[PDB]
């Protein structure tokens, strides 16, 4: 169908962090370049989104504000698959210059976060997920969190994101359990990627003592708008309670 | 704000 064309056609390709891996793994170095990579991976979220069926009907300040509170989870779960095709798992494979082994879990003081990562591309492979289911929920985890007092239009949101909910139902087809299973792998992005806001926001605040580079819009995402997330402003859509 | 000076 068209939707599933369209969505295969325009997935971002391969993002390099440019991490220098003669460095010795520093909470510093690893910590800076993966930040870099974040900066790099929002231009191509942003492209990838503004081409994405129906995304221009959202009013352009929802459009922008969706982004700028759902790229965690995007690229955390579009990362997961990577590390789930590339190495199978084993590895956290944020870009080829940048793969964790453990001991870079370790050194980024994020290895708790890491295990998740590394437990949320299992799941990948425990489930049998197909590259279309893959694609299609990575699609509504854009649409998966906004602010408690709605958005700027919230109906063309709320169409929206049910189009694509019914997109994900129509590539799975006792396929009951499926739904419910993809789902609530889904939900479980959430919370690592909760985990994650909370680690760089204490991160971005502390960053000029520990010599952490932030770059720019980086920098003002982590502390404009991550902040209405954590302040609890701004909040995931579960599918299960 | 960087983000939407780049978007628009
Ligand atoms: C999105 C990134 C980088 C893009 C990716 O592949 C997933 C990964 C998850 C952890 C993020 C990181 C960007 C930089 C962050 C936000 C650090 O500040 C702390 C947690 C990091």
């Amino acid at each position: 169908p068209i939707f599933l064309n369209v969505l295969e056609a325009i997935e971002p390709g391969v993002v390099c962090a440019g991490h220098d891996n003669n460095q010795p793994d520093s909470f510093a170095a690893l910590l800076s370049s993966l930040n870099e990579l974040g900066e790099r991976q929002l231009v191509h979220v942003v492209k990838w989104a503004k081409a994405l069926p129906g995304f221009r009907n959202l009013h352009v300040d929802d459009q922008m504000a969706v982004i700028q509170y759902s790229w965690m989870g995007l690229m955390v779960f579009a990362m997961g698959w990577r590390s789930f095709t590339n190495v199978n798992s084993a590895m956290l494979y944020f870009a080829p210059d940048l793969v964790f082994n453990e001991y870079r879990m370790h050194k980024s003081r994020m290895y708790s976060q890491c295990v998740r990562m590394r437990h949320l591309s299992q799941e990948f492979g425990w489930l049998q997920i197909t590259p279309q289911e893959f694609l299609c929920m990575k699609a509504l985890l854009l649409f998966s969190i906004i602010p408690v007092d709605g958005l700027k239009n919230q109906k063309f949101f709320d169409e929206l994101r049910m189009n694509y909910i019914k997109e994900l139902d129509r590539i799975i087809a006792s396929c009951s359990r499926r739904f419910y299973q993809l789902t609530k792998l889904l939900d479980s992005v959430q919370p690592i990627a909760r985990e994650l806001h909370q680690f760089t926001f204490d991160l971005l605040i502390k960053s000029h003592m520990v010599s952490v580079d932030f770059p720019e819009m980086m920098a003002e995402i982590i502390s404009v708008q991550v902040p209405k997330i954590l302040s609890g402003k701004v909040k995931p859509i579960y599918f299960h309670t | 704000s960087a983000f939407s000076r780049y978007y628009t």
